[PDB]
C-alpha cells in the first residue's frame, strides 16, 4: 500500500 | 469539551522538539551540549564528523554541501511527518475518520504544520538542526548554489512575523490541530464530520488565545490569516520540489515525500 497509510495503521 | 488540554498533551507527547527546549537552545543557556553553530564549508564538516560519523566514514563528504544540507532536511521532514501522525491519531475524532480521509488530511496538512512549527526552532541569524545540537546559519543556506539556496529563506521570512506574535507551545498544539483537520481540503468525503471538527478546534483556540494573550485583541484573526499564508508559502514550496525532482540528479526525494508531493 501506501506510505501514509502504512504510518495510520502502525501500532 | 476537554479538548484543547488533550490537544496540548498530544503535542507534549508527540514532539521532539518544540518552542520552550528550543529557546533554551537559542537564547544561549544550552551550557552541557551547545550548537555548533554551521556557518560554511569547514564547520559543516566538523558538525558531521562528530553527528553522523558513519556517514562521513561512507564518503559523504564526496558530495556537494548542498546535497548533504537537503539529505538532512529530508530526513527530518521524514521525521516530522511520523510525529505529525501520531500527534493526529491524539485529536478527539481523528482516529474515527475514514482511512483514506486520513491519509487526504495529513497529506496536505503535514507541510503546513511544518513550517509553522519550524518557527519555533528559529531566530532572525539561522535554525537549529540535528535534535537542537547543531545551529546553520541563514547567511550559509543563502549562500548555496541555487536552487537550494532559495529554500529556507521564505520559511524564515514567516517565521519571522509569526515569532513576532509570542505564541507558546498551548497555542501553537492547537493551531496545528487546525491545520490538519482541515475541511476543504482536495478530496475529502466526509467533509461534514471534519468540518464539525475544525469548527470545534477554532472555537478552542479563539477561547485559549483570549485568555492567554489578553493583551492582543486580535490575534485570533490575525492567526486565521497565517493558516493562509502558509498554504500559499507551501504551494510556492512544492515548485521548489519540482526543480529538484528534475534538474537535479544526486538528490533523491524518500518515498514518503513524494507520496505527499504527488498532487499538489
Ligand atoms: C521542529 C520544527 C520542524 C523542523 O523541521 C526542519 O528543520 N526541517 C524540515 C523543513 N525544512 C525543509 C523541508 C523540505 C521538504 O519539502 O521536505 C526540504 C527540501 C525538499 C526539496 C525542496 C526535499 C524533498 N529541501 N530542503 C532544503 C534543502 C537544502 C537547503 F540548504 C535548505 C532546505 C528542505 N527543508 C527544513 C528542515
Amino acid at each position: 500500500p501506501s506510505l501514509l497509510k502504512k504510518l495510520l495503521l502502525a501500532p | 469539551k476537554s479538548l484543547a488540554k488533550r490537544i496540548y498533551e498530544a503535542y507534549l507527547k508527540n514532539f521532539n522538539m518544540n518552542k520552550v527546549k528550543a529557546r533554551v537552545i537559542l537564547s544561549g543557556k544550552a551550557s552541557n551540549n551547545p550548537p555548533f553553530v554551521i556557518h560554511d564549508m569547514e564547520t559543516l564538516c566538523m558538525a558531521e564528523k562528530t553527528l553522523v560519523a558513519k556517514l562521513v566514514a561512507n564518503g559523504i563528504q564526496n558530495k556537494e554541501a548542498e546535497v548533504r544540507i537537503f539529505h538532512c532536511c529530508q530526513c527530518t521532514s521524514v521525521e516530522t511527518v511520523t510525529e505529525l501522525t501520531e500527534f493526529a491519531k491524539a485529536i478527539p475524532g481523528f482516529a474515527n475518520l475514514d482511512l483514506n480521509d486520513q491519509v487526504t488530511l495529513l497529506k496536505y496538512g503535514v507541510y503546513e504544520a511544518i513550517f509553522a512549527m519550524l518557527s519555533s526552532v528559529m531566530n532572525k541569524d539561522g535554525m537549529l538542526v540535528a535534535y537542537g545540537n547543531g545551529f546553520i546559519t541563514r547567511e550559509f543556506l543563502k549562500s548555496l548554489r541555487k536552487p537550494f539556496c532559495d529554500i529556507m529563506e521564505p520559511k524564515f521570512d514567516f517565521a519571522m512575523k509569526f515569532n513576532a506574535l509570542e505564541l507558546d507551545d498551548s497555542d501553537i498544539s492547537l493551531f496545528v490541530a487546525a491545520i490538519i483537520c482541515c475541511g476543504d481540503r482536495p478530496g475529502l468525503l466526509n467533509v461534514g464530520h471534519i468540518e464539525k471538527m475544525q469548527e470545534g478546534i477554532v472555537h478552542v483556540l479563539r477561547l485559549h488565545l483570549q485568555s492567554n494573550h489578553p493583551d492582543d485583541i486580535f490575534l485570533f484573526p490575525k492567526l486565521l490569516q497565517k493558516m493562509a499564508d502558509l498554504r500559499q508559502l507551501v504551494t510556492e514550496h512544492a515548485q521548489l520540489v519540482q526543480i529538484i525532482k528534475k534538474t537535479e540528479s544526486d538528490a533523491a526525494l524518500h518515498p514518503l515525500l513524494q507520496e505527499i508531493y504527488r498532487d499538489m
